[PDB]
């Protein structure tokens, strides 16, 4: 409880709200879901000046992502979609369209903002641990146990980011991850120690 | 580095 509040305070120094009109209540809801991430990761994002940019329009309408216009994202071959159509981006930066959090809103992630921020934590905070020998060994065994095996089962950074989202979204998804991917669950549990 | 959500 008190830690959730602390995590919301840290996020207040990371989240950037869009200019102009936007769904203020849903933006708060996205922040609240992000506040379930372990404070150690949130503090490290804050320390690295990582901004979580919430958007009211397309990602590629932003100046820093205009270069992605027409580009088909990794693993999105055959969808007929380009970055212009994608509601979230993670890695060295984070940009998220408000209202598109849930599975089915232009994506099939368990949660948009947790998947994207997980990739920023992987890349910025954990120095691409998803591509380390230890996680590759876990990915080889359990990478195909969360579905979407042509995406999660092929890119270890994507399996990491989606598993991280399962771990932190809520108690239900946390339980599902432990049952499907026990080694991954233990790996994430030790990472937060 | 940029990565998308699950398709
Ligand atoms: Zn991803």
């Amino acid at each position: 409880s008190t830690t959730i509040q602390q995590n919301k305070d840290t996020l207040s120094q990371i989240v950037v709200f869009p200019t102009g009109n936007y769904d203020k209540n849903e933006a708060n809801a996205m922040v609240n879901r992000l506040a379930n991430i372990d404070g150690k990761y949130l503090n490290a994002l804050k320390q690295n000046n990582l901004k979580i940019k919430l958007l009211s329009g397309k990602l590629t309408d932003e100046k820093e992502y205009a270069y992605l216009k027409g580009v088909v994202p990794k693993g999105w071959e055959g969808t007929g979609k380009t970055w212009d159509d994608v509601p979230g981006l993670g890695g060295s930066t984070v940009a998220l369209r408000i209202g598109f959090s849930n599975k089915g809103k232009g994506h099939d992630a368990i949660n948009l903002e947790l998947h994207a921020t997980a990739h920023a934590i992987d890349h910025i905070v954990l120095n691409d641990i998803s591509k380390s020998a230890q996680f590759k060994q876990i990915f080889a065994k359990e990478g195909r146990s969360l579905g979407n095996v042509n995406f999660l089962g092929v890119y270890p950074e994507e399996f990491f980011a989606e598993s991280f989202a399962y771990y932190y979204l809520n108690q239900d998804t946390n339980s599902k991850l432990k049952s499907a991917c026990p080694q991954t669950y233990s790996f994430l549990q030790n990472l937060a120690k | 580095e940029v990565a998308p959500p699950v398709p």
